RNA sequence: CCGAUAGUGAACCAGUACCGUGAGGGAAAGGUGAAAAGCACCCCGGAAGGGGAGUGAAACAGUUCCUGAAACCGUGUGCCUA
RNA sequence: GUAUGAGUAGCGAAAGAAGGGUGAGAAUCCCUUCCACCGAAUAUCUAAGGUUUCCUGAGGAAGGCUCGUCCGCUCAGGGUU
């Protein structure tokens, strides 16, 4: 017995604070509608976000035989990774820095 | 037109009050039923108003 | 009054001509919403000319359907053009109908740039 | 406008070359030197 | 040099093999060696009689395998044609 | 006498990469494990990446990989706050 | 090494539209039609200079001020008589 499970995307090139503007949604809410929440929100986090829901949800019936129809989106975080550091030349001979932000997104299913 | 004083993490979480997003005004489908947007079409089952389009 | 789509009035111009032509040829297109309400209002204009069937109101057509193809028949291979179907083909259609020869359905946004894009039909 | 460097093939190896630096006796002088570091590339 | 110093090689390839039947042979040769010496390098080792040679020189490609960057060989590449009146190269 | 900001500029393909027309200037970069035994097989995914299973004393040792501090970024909560 | 300014300035002269195709995924790739721009040039050759950037088949980690199924980018073979 587990009654959870979890799935982490790890050095996602998306930016972790453009991330968790969309984690703020799902947290709390059943799986069912979590899936549909991502794929109605116009931001480019949505596909990455929702196949890390839908990669736990799937481990969570063939590893540890949960019912799909009772799982509640427990917990849900963005960390940070190794940025990328990258210049773009400006005006009169200076270069400015560019940071490449990369993130790590967990979520984690569990039963109500 | 020069940050004068650092800004502190409360001041800079407060501000972050209004940057949220908000929740998509989705709906159950009456054909296929299962969520999509009010007053469009159904991506799924490809109807609207109980006619297939 | 009407509404400025992001050009000027030499763009727009050519912009409406295009999208009225393809309406009539294709019958069913894909643009988004804003610039859908626009031609909503030319081609409607359009289908009362083709309902008049006069020579005043088939040269007043013609000045602002594009000259091009829809398909071609062998009456003699001769093709038909966009001006003949109006005319002959769409208006027919509606001959009993007065107003309304067009809908417009919502489809949702597209991953580019997140316009909202409609199903525009000419029914 | 038009920058300081121009390129020319010929105009390189005459005022630079290895040639040009074994005909004079300073110019032996920076062979010798370059050589002492160890440098990969003697004159150009 | 010798006959077979001169000579090295084969080129076997797509457009090395459409003109076999032209009476074309593609070689690679030594890269000091003039377009005369070919001529009599291959009447000696395959006694066939030799109309004309043609000859071009290749540099070498930029290469990189991780953090090391290199050049490969350069070539001398030349093409025999042979008389009407002649046997032929089996590239086989 | 030093122990990887130290000791030669260089413990690593270093007078190298890079900079300059040129003379010339000149870096950063060490550590899986005793042994590759470097994850057969299954599941989500185009892949990357994960969850099991297995090897191992240890995988929270998984290809900047011994140890892993502080700044910095987050999730949950006991007391307070318009 | 990492913050604040801050999801703020910017995204570097310009006209695009629709229909098919490919694809896990398309405003951005391919095809078709219409429209628009240069035209003593934004057309055709050729020196200097640069050294494989040329062609074909695969690829989408990084580069491309967005996207990418694409590329003057990556890999493997070729090409200069
Ligand atoms: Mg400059
Ligand atoms: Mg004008
Ligand atoms: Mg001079
Ligand atoms: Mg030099
Ligand atoms: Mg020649
Ligand atoms: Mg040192
Ligand atoms: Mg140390
Ligand atoms: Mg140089
Ligand atoms: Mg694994
Ligand atoms: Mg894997
Ligand atoms: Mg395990
Ligand atoms: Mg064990
Ligand atoms: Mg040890
Ligand atoms: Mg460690
Ligand atoms: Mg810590
Ligand atoms: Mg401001
Ligand atoms: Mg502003
Ligand atoms: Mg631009
Ligand atoms: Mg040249
Ligand atoms: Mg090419
Ligand atoms: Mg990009
Ligand atoms: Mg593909
Ligand atoms: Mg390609
Ligand atoms: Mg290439
Ligand atoms: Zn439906």
């Amino acid at each position: 017995e587990v009654t959870s499970a979890k799935a982490v995307a790890k050095t996602v090139r998306i930016a972790p604070r453009k991330a968790r503007i969309v984690i703020d949604l799902i947290r709390g809410k059943q799986v069912g509608e979590a899936i549909a929440i991502l794929k109605y929100t116009p931001r480019s986090a949505s596909p990455i976000i929702e196949k890390v829901l839908k990669s736990a949800i799937a481990n969570a019936e063939h590893n540890y035989d949960l019912d799909i129809n009772n799982l509640v989106v427990e917990e849900a975080f963005v960390d940070e990774g190794p940025t990328l550091k990258r210049f773009r030349p400006r005006a009169q001979g200076r270069a400015s820095a560019i940071n490449k932000r990369t993130s790590h997104i967990t979520v984690v299913v569990s039963e109500v | 037109a020069v940050p004068f004083r650092r800004t502190s993490k409360a001041k800079k979480r407060k501000r972050r009050t209004h940057v949220k997003l908000q929740l998509p005004g989705m709906n159950e489908c009456s054909n296929c039923g299962e969520y999509r947007l009010s007053h469009h079409v159904c991506p799924e089952c490809g109807q609207y108003d109980g006619k297939d389009v | 009054g009407y509404r400025k789509l992001g050009r000027t009035s030499s763009q727009r111009k050519a912009l409406l001509r295009d999208l009225a032509t393809d309406l009539i040829v294709h019958e069913r297109i894909e643009t988004t919403e804003a610039r859908a309400k626009e031609i909503r209002k030319v081609v409607e204009k359009l289908i009362t000319s083709g309902k008049k069937g006069d020579l005043h109101a088939r040269r007043q057509a013609a000045a602002f359907i594009r000259h091009e193809v829809v398909e071609v028949v062998q009456v003699k291979n001769r093709p038909v053009y966009a001006l003949q179907k109006l005319f002959d083909d769409v208006a027919p259609r509606y001959a009993e109908r007065q107003g309304g020869y067009t809908r417009i359905l919502k489809k949702g946004p597209r991953r580019g740039d997140g316009a909202p894009m409609v199903i525009i039909e000419l029914v | 406008m038009k920058r300081t460097y121009q390129p020319s093939k010929r105009k390189r190896k005459k005022v630079h070359g290895f040639r040009t630096r074994m005909s004079t006796k300073n110019g032996r002088r920076v062979l010798a030197s370059r050589r002492r570091k160890g440098r990969k590339v003697l004159s150009a | 040099m010798d006959a077979r110093d001169i000579i090295k090689r084969p080129v076997v390839t797509e457009e090395s093999t459409s003109i076999l039947d032209d009476k074309k042979y593609t070689f690679e040769v030594d890269t000091r060696a003039t377009k005369t010496q070919v001529k009599y390098a291959i009447e000696e080792i395959f006694d066939v009689k030799v109309a004309k040679v043609n000859v071009m020189n290749y540099k070498g490609k930029l290469k990189r395998m991780g953090r090391y960057a290199g050049y490969t060989n350069k070539r001398r590449k030349a093409i025999v044609t042979v008389t009407a009146d002649s046997k032929e190269i089996q590239f086989f």
